[PDB]
């Protein structure tokens, strides 16, 4: 089913620095590509050194503590960030259903 | 009418119905309710006392299927996520749903209907004829 | 006419109804009221004092079927947003709901009609030829 | 009612009910085994003490099917995930389920009315005519 | 119950069962014995003493179907990779296999039912009325 | 169904001043993606911190009062801005039959 993940959450001041807290635990699950594909593995390039760069698309269940401007760890080590507002946060505009799904475009550097 | 109540639907449907969803999901509740008393027949007149478990889990289902996808549509897809449905029902009630209904009715549901050849009948003309030729006993 | 009212209608439908939308959905109920009346075949002359649960359900759920598509539609979609219904009905009841409307129709509605060989009858060619031989009594 | 209990249904799914999920669980498993009951037949006075492993089985498959699958869908699919389930049953158990629920029933299941001609009888018009003529023995 | 074990289904599935996967299995291995036991009719007293192959066999097949997708899912897939099943058997087992397990049943499966035109039948009315008029042998 | 959006209209002078105030409330629905995907997130990569830019598409009712050249804010508290002339804004070319709906791309900064 779904693997819990841990949500840091922190709003940067005018100074700078950043107070990144535990938040709590999430439920949700990854996808590496929009469709039948994955998304490619970008290069640092300019950056001294080797690393990677990676664009993904997580879904959380409705109404969930996930907000926008957050950092997210997965059960292996690595830790994401997410920015933007989820999509298709919205029901059904002919009848009203709600499939209670929503997509962040979560950003995965490690 | 209401066979069932709207609590153990609450618990159903893992949600909890308030304002208008909650007038909405009683007016469905008697509306299947009394579309399960029409199919099956019976009166029912104290509605949530003796209201078999049957006729509890009908109305339920039913009352599901109309909260949920009001309108009958096959497939429902909004961007990404997609989502089809089975062939709707012609009724709120699937065609074994309705047999479990149709339970209660007497016999086995063959009713019949007496015809006649438009004729009244008088079993009397040659009877009332006879003069009493007795004693009077 | 009018079997069902306006209220109930909008706790179905959970929206109001105002301007013209209150009049088309009032005209709209009437011709569905209507067509349930000439089906069923009574009269109903107080609408909305009588007017069993089964009529009402019937002429709601033909309401609300018209309101959420007047012109029969199969698949609309615009752009991500995707809807496909299921067949509509040749007209505003479902064969289901037709069925539930032809129940007030009396005996199994096997009704008949009487067929004649163009003759009128005279069924007194031979009885006035006869002459009164008695005290007329 | 309550045939299966909700352990051996929470091994099954291998997974644990809690807040209003167990309550929805009981809830649908009181009503498959109130479905089997009237399928079957029978009664089962004491509902977790007989309760045979056929009934046991039809049951928590079935609730495994309606927990797993609450509205009847063909094709869901969220981005890149798709999935596809088979053809639903017309009710909550497939036909060979219903089969072996209706083992039960006694003989073949070939059961039968007794029908009548409209009439009462009365087998003693022409016995108590007879007059005494012995020694009253 | 418990036809088979579950080492042997361990060694066919190449995997090792543990926590609530185990259970799971097993009672899902107790759900298909008795599902076989039922439609073959014996009893096998002994479950894993005697436990013909061929009912071995069925029942390993069938544990493996169900763990394999215990939704019966037709197509699956998760991006990139696709994978699509057969038709999925009716409640547990093809055609095949059940054929396999009627093999069991006494003659070819064409038992019959003693109907009676609901007589009683008093065999000595008429032989009573003999009046011993011998020596008594 | 649809979601009222408060719409801000104010035009440009010579003096580069904005002058936006309150034009009313249009119903309209949001669609974050052209098909089954959605848009990336843009990245500001040369301003001094951290945004996002994205480009979505807003369905809304033929004849509103919303017009290019104005300011979108959501039920949540994010403020978009729509550029361009609406599109399809025109009838059935061949019978001449009218959807009643058009496109605005709505450039989301929030």
């Amino acid at each position: 089913n779904d693997e819990t993940l841990t949500v840091y959450r922190g709003a940067t001041d005018n100074k700078g620095n950043p107070n990144k807290q535990v938040h709590g635990t999430v439920k949700g699950v990854f996808a590496w590509g929009p469709g039948t594909s994955t998304n490619k593995f970008g290069r640092d390039r300019n950056f001294k050194g080797e690393s990677s760069s990676l664009t993904a698309e997580l879904y959380v269940k409705r109404g969930a503590d996930l907000k926008a401007r957050d950092r997210i760890r997965r059960a292996n080590g690595e830790e994401y960030s997410v920015v933007g507002h989820a999509a298709w946060d919205q029901g059904h505009p002919f009848d009203g259903f709600d499939f209670g799904y929503m997509v962040f475009q979560v950003e995965a550097v490690n | 009418a209401g066979l069932a109540t709207i609590d153990e639907l609450q618990t159903l449907m893992s949600t909890v119905f308030e304002d208008d969803a909650l007038e909405q999901a009683q007016l469905v509740l008697d509306i299947v309710s009394s579309w399960a008393r029409v199919v099956s027949g019976q009166m029912w007149p104290d509605a949530p006392a003796n209201v078999p478990d049957d006729v509890r889990a009908v109305v339920l289902q039913a009352s599901r299927r109309e909260l949920k996808n009001p309108d009958r549509v096959i497939s429902r897809q909004m961007g990404p996520f997609n989502v089809q449905y089975s062939q709707p029902p012609d009724g709120f009630f699937y065609p074994a749903e309705l047999a479990i209904l149709k339970r209660f009715k007497r016999s086995g549901g063959l009713m019949t209907v007496s015809t006649s050849r438009g004729e009244e009948g008088r079993p009397w003309a040659g009877k009332t004829a006879y003069i009493r030729y007795g004693d009077g006993l």
